[PDB]
RNA sequence: GGAAUACUGCCAGCUGGGACUGAGGACUGCGACGUAAGUCAAGGAUGCUGGCAUAAUGGUUAUAUGCCGCCCGUCUUGAAACACGGACCAAGGAGUCUAACGUCUAUGCGAGUGUUUGGGUGUAAAACCCAUACGCGUAGGUUGGGGCCUCGCAAGAGGUGCACAAUCGACCGUGAGUAAGAGCAUAGCUGUUGGGAGUUCCUGCCGAAGUAGAGUUAAGGUGCCGGAAUACACGCUCAUCAGAGGCGCUCAAGCGUGUUACCUAUACUCUACCGUCAGGGUUGAUAUGAUGCCCUGACGAGUAGGCAGGCGUGGAGGUCAGUGACGAAGCCUAGACCGUAAGGUCGGGUCGAACGGCCUCUAGUGCAGAUCUUGGUG
């Protein structure tokens, strides 16, 4: 009946996408490269 | 939801003529509540006996203001009839203060001479309480007034004039203007 | 698989660029596969060989949009069109934020909202796609199947820009000074700001 | 035949219809449970089918079956709902069994609803007798 | 102008303020097809109606319990 | 079952629509001065004690210092003030939402001065009433 | 083309609502392609004579099929022997109805048609040639 | 050498303040977490607190006081004004029936079809029926192919093949071909040719060359009327031709050139609503006309052109065991209700004897202006 913004609205977030989950947990967005 | 039986109805009445209760009045006077509101509108009360709505529509009329000022007997003031300073009077005022619409609902549902008696003179008996009001002695005086004006029946605005009169020839005072 | 597979694609780009700095050498991007195309102009005054086009991208209304996979066909179709719309080279977050927020699935031609992924899967299993993420993959790389899952997403309709077009004036070309034309990676500002 | 009955009905006149305001139509039909022409409605379209109608202070009940189309002076059997709500109500469901829920849910509104105007016009006409 | 968005809800649509739509009625006969439908449908008294025939109307009327648009009309003004 | 139902009676939807516990404005702790914006008592400044289980923020004047009573505000209708009183002396466990359907407050309030008195001009404040005067902007306005 | 019958015939419709619940509550093609059938105007229903129907049945492993026509079937007398068998039309003539009759077959209307076969199993539609 | 910062970009990073929306009404689904049981922010708002009426208030009407306007038409902006015209009243006020061919749709029959050319019959033009003629009709190979059969869970494997097409040919007589025909009649709508031969009741729809709330934005604009900076930064110009809706402006409220901010529309996004279209669900029967009910989606400018649906006016048949001196029809009604609207219902007034509603077929919606004419008045 109604669209939910998976970006404003964690549980259909995660129902589109179950790997959001645990990427959230590992931070891989923040993830530091290495200085080498 | 209780269920009107002419057993029920037979024992209300059974128990109003000896030691009343302010129990059995409040439930009467929801029955009776039920009963007029039937076609116009939670309710405790279910009807389904002609003869148990009959019966409770009688002794109602005809009796409840009998009980009424049995428990709290007005005096008689300088012509006018009045109440005494009481709990008890207060109790049984708000009672008629929960009978007295449904007298207005059977006042402006009157279709004939005879029930227009009968209403208007359990009305006459349950003025003293509802003079205290004005949503009900406003709406009292309007509706049979409306009755007096919109009956074809002579005698039916003969018995609404001549309440009129005994009851505003007693107290002057909240009806008169 | 495919979050490993783009990180360790975009560290490789940049790796090749230092290598290539460092040994000396230019380094030469591959020319991109994917652009995002945005309706610009109204209907009105515009000439049938444009006309024509225009349905063919999907585009039927001002500010809608839609990918385009980039072929020596498809370039000349965008170069007839260039004053009525604004394109360029979408990144994976717009491509995103696009299918997470306004994607739409064609399902016997209305319109379908991607709320669940069975809905996805139900149309778009035939092509070994299940999930709106396994979609985006398909859009973001040239895929076997992309000509059917980009079909399968209905013309996006976006909201006009919130921050604002940028130039005062937007109908001239963008190295002229305009809105529309082909803007390349700066589609990215502008989609955001409209999605 | 019924259901081209119900089409001459609908697509041609049927003169106990009224068309009100609305676009709704009411059969005028005295049998009729449901005062709205529909195919469920007309007493006319339909062979099976039943009704609460008031006869003096009886509440009584009619019934109309496929087997008494012809003959239609004798085809409205005649069968009296007892004065307790409940046992009316009982007898109703009983008769109405295995009968499709439309007629009985109706049926059952319409006696409740006539019990009450017999209550009410009892309650307009309350006279000194008894 | 008058043009089709202005259209109102059809649940809202042909409701009086007091929320009954209103019915045409001739004489009891029609009136009682009403019986029930109370809580949807007020009753309205034909214009043609002769005084006579509107008491008993009324009368009728509030046996079913039915709510009627017009009463007070040729038996009283306005 | 006594009436057979008139009409229809059409169920609500199932609600998915849990009540939670409310998450303060960061500014309201335990011992911090508060004023009044209506009621009674607007611009009258206060002590806050506890928040209670039905978001009514409690207070006390003390009603020693300025003659305001224990009472229950709403935290919306309030302004939270930087400066701060230790709330430890007092134990404030057995007054609740329930109870409110003077001993009590003089035992609050002995705790309450007790930590009062260390402040300097501390009671002299809660006494006063709050004003807006001419030229005073809220937005610039520190409170 | 279109999404009912043009007519006003009360039959028509019976069978149009009865053919298009088929077609919606069964997997066989057969209702959903006579549904459309049925909405056909008169010229997009050209007559299948006798003679159309004993070419069809002489196709090979057709013999015991159940003949389909939507629309009118018309006698031929060109034709001397006729094999038995029971076609399903909307109407015959009355030379097409003898014809079948005498030969041992039999017709039906479209409705005894979905009561045999609902599926359509075992049926053979066939169209008239419209030239003109 | 060591880095930091700036910029660009990403985060399925936190946390705060706002505003509009609360659509849906037994459950079903994708989910999330829970040892588990269950719970939840997961297919559209629920909970807590307080008050809840002679009130809150709402309507009508009348004076006095002052301000503005103030012959009429047109015109005008957004609006009075302003720019342009005006003997006076009452009327009347710019051509007709009918034919030929053809497309489509519905019905009846069907290698047929049409009767009425006549007669019979007739509660009598009628209705029912017979012939009597003539009119227009008749006189295969293979591939694909909707469909149906077998195998297969399915994709497919095949088998068989309507219409029709494709080419391949035979025969009749090189096509309109045959080798297994469809037409006739009636009615509706309607194209063209024709025989003397201004606008167009309301709404909607399709198409060459929409309503309401919130936000964003183009074109524009931010001295006041008027909602927005009399903001910034440059180059100029005040010329007796300065220079731009009104008032007004001159270090501009005039230009060109850049910067942001801000105002807001038939534009864009979301929601709700109303319409058209499309795709759907629903019968060992629906809690309301399967032409019903319900679900889902798309669109609403549109010139030329075309189509549909409603309102109103009469005619006829049928019907409401309709309405009526206790007041029918007609007319008015700055009253109430309904419909987006054409209008409808009621109330009142008027009226004072009969008429209306509804199903069908048949006719049939309000204005403009000119030549002037007549009477009457100067
Ligand atoms: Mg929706
Ligand atoms: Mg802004
Ligand atoms: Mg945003
Ligand atoms: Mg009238
Ligand atoms: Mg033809
Ligand atoms: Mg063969
Ligand atoms: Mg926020
Ligand atoms: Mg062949
Ligand atoms: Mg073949
Ligand atoms: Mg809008
Ligand atoms: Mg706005
Ligand atoms: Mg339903
Ligand atoms: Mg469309
Ligand atoms: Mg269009
Ligand atoms: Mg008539
Ligand atoms: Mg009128
Ligand atoms: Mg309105
Ligand atoms: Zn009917």
């Amino acid at each position: 009946v109604l669209k939910k913004n998976p970006l404003k609205n964690k549980q259909v977030l995660l129902r589109l996408n179950p790997y959001a989950k645990v990427f959230a947990a590992e931070k891989l967005g923040s993830k530091k490269a290495e200085k080498t | 939801k209780i269920e009107l039986s002419l057993k029920l109805v037979r024992k209300w009445k059974k128990q109003l003529h000896d030691s009343p209760s302010l129990k059995l009045l409040r439930n009467i006077i929801s029955a009776f509540k039920v009963a007029v509101n039937l076609n116009k509108e939670d309710y405790k009360y279910a009807i389904t006996d002609e003869k148990a709505f009959h019966e409770l529509m009688f002794m109602v009329l005809k009796d409840v203001p009998q009980a009424i000022q049995k428990m709290a007997p007005y005096k008689i003031v300088k012509g006018a009839r009045t109440l005494p300073n009481g709990g008890n009077v207060s109790r049984v005022s708000s009672i008629v203060k929960s009978h007295a619409g449904s007298l207005l609902i059977l006042l402006n549902d009157i279709t004939n001479t005879e029930t227009a008696a009968l209403v208007l003179h359990s009305v006459n008996e349950l003025m003293p309480y509802l003079l205290s009001y004005r949503r009900i002695l406003k709406e009292l005086i309007k509706s049979i007034v409306g009755v007096w004006s919109t009956t074809r029946e002579l005698e039916t605005q003969i018995a609404s004039f001549a309440f009129l009169i005994n009851t505003t020839k007693e107290f002057k005072k909240s009806m008169l203007e | 698989a495919y979050q490993k597979e783009y990180e360790t694609a975009e560290r490789n780009i940049i790796q090749a660029k230092r290598d290539a700095k460092a040994a000396g050498s230019y380094y030469v991007e591959a020319q991109h596969k994917l652009v995002f195309v945005v309706r610009i102009k109204g209907i009105n005054k515009i000439p049938p060989k444009p006309r024509k086009v225009l349905q063919l991208l999907r585009l039927t209304r001002i500010n809608s949009g839609t990918f385009v996979k980039v072929t020596k066909a498809t370039l000349e179709l965008l170069k007839l069109i260039e004053p009525y719309v604004a394109y360029g080279y979408p990144s994976y977050s717009t491509i995103r934020q696009l299918v997470y927020k306004r994607g739409f699935g064609k399902i016997n031609k209305q319109r379908v909202p991607l709320s669940d992924n069975a809905i996805i899967e139900a149309n778009l299993g035939k092509y070994g796609i299940l999930s709106i993420d396994d979609l985006i993959h398909e859009i973001i790389t040239v895929g076997p199947h992309f000509k059917q899952a980009n079909n399968f997403l209905w013309p996006f309709k976006l909201s006009n820009p919130s921050g604002g077009w940028g130039v005062p004036r937007k109908f001239k070309h963008f190295i002229q000074g305009g809105s529309f034309g082909n803007r390349e990676e700066f589609i990215n500002k502008l989609v955001k700001s409209m999605n | 035949s019924d259901e081209i009955v119900w089409q001459v009905i609908n697509q041609s006149f049927c003169s106990h219809r009224i068309k009100a305001p609305n676009g709704q139509n009411f059969c005028r039909n005295e049998y009729n449970v449901t005062g709205l022409c529909t195919r469920q409605s007309c007493p006319l379209a339909n062979s099976k089918y039943a009704t609460v109608k008031c006869d003096n202070g009886k509440l009584y009940l009619y019934m109309k079956t496929p087997e008494r189309a012809h003959t239609p002076a004798k085809l409205w059997e005649r069968i009296k709902l007892s004065k307790n709500y409940t046992k009316a109500l009982q007898q109703i469901d009983e008769h109405l069994l295995h009968w499709s829920k439309f007629f009985r849910h109706k049926c059952k509104q319409r006696f409740t609803k006539l019990t009450q105007v017999m209550i009410t016009e009892r309650r307009l006409a309350l006279r000194e007798e008894e | 102008q008058p043009k089709i968005g202005y259209g109102s809800n059809k649940k809202t649509k042909f409701l009086s303020p007091s929320g009954h739509k209103t019915f045409l009625v001739a004489n009891v006969k029609d009136l009682e097809t009403l019986t029930m439908h109370t809580k949807t449908y007020a009753a309205e008294i034909a214009h043609n109606i002769s005084a006579k025939n509107r008491v008993v109307i009324l009368a009728r009327a509030k046996a079913l319990g039915i709510k009627v648009t017009n009463p007070k009309g040729r038996l009283a003004l306005e | 079952p006594k009436w057979y139902p008139s009409e229809d009676v059409a169920a609500l939807k199932k609600t998915r629509k849990a009540a939670r516990p409310q998450k303060l404005r960061a500014s309201l702790v335990p011992g911090t001065v508060l004023i009044l914006l209506a009621g009674r008592f607007r611009g009258k400044r206060v002590v806050y004690l506890k928040h209670l289980e039905d978001n009514t923020l409690l207070i006390s004047g003390p009603f020693k210092v300025n003659g305001v009573p224990l009472r229950r505000v709403n935290a919306r209708y309030v302004i939270a003030t930087s400066t701060k009183v230790s709330v430890e002396g007092v134990n404030v466990e057995k007054f609740n939402v329930e109870y409110f359907a003077v001993e009590d407050q003089k035992v609050v309030d002995k705790a309450l001065i007790a930590e009062i008195k260390k402040t300097p001009l501390l009671k002299q404040y809660l006494s006063a009433s709050f004003s807006l005067k001419n030229g005073d902007k809220p937005h610039m306005l520190k409170f | 083309h279109r999404t009912a019958p043009k007519s006003d015939n009360v039959y028509l419709k019976l069978l149009v609502k009865l053919y298009t619940f088929l077609a919606r509550r069964t997997d066989a093609p057969f209702n959903k392609v006579v549904l459309k059938a049925l909405f056909l105007s008169k010229i997009n229903r050209p007559p299948v004579s006798v003679s159309r129907i004993a070419r069809a049945l002489k196709q090979e492993g057709a013999a015991n099929k159940t003949v389909v026509v939507v629309g009118t079937v018309t006698d031929d007398a060109r034709i001397f022997e006729f094999p038995k068998t029971t076609v399903a039309a909307l109407r015959f003539t009355a030379g097409a109805r003898a014809k079948i009759v005498k030969a041992g077959g039999e017709c039906i209307t479209l409705d005894q048609l979905a009561v045999r076969a609902p599926k359509g199993q075992n049926t053979l539609i066939l169209r008239g040639p419209r030239n003109s």
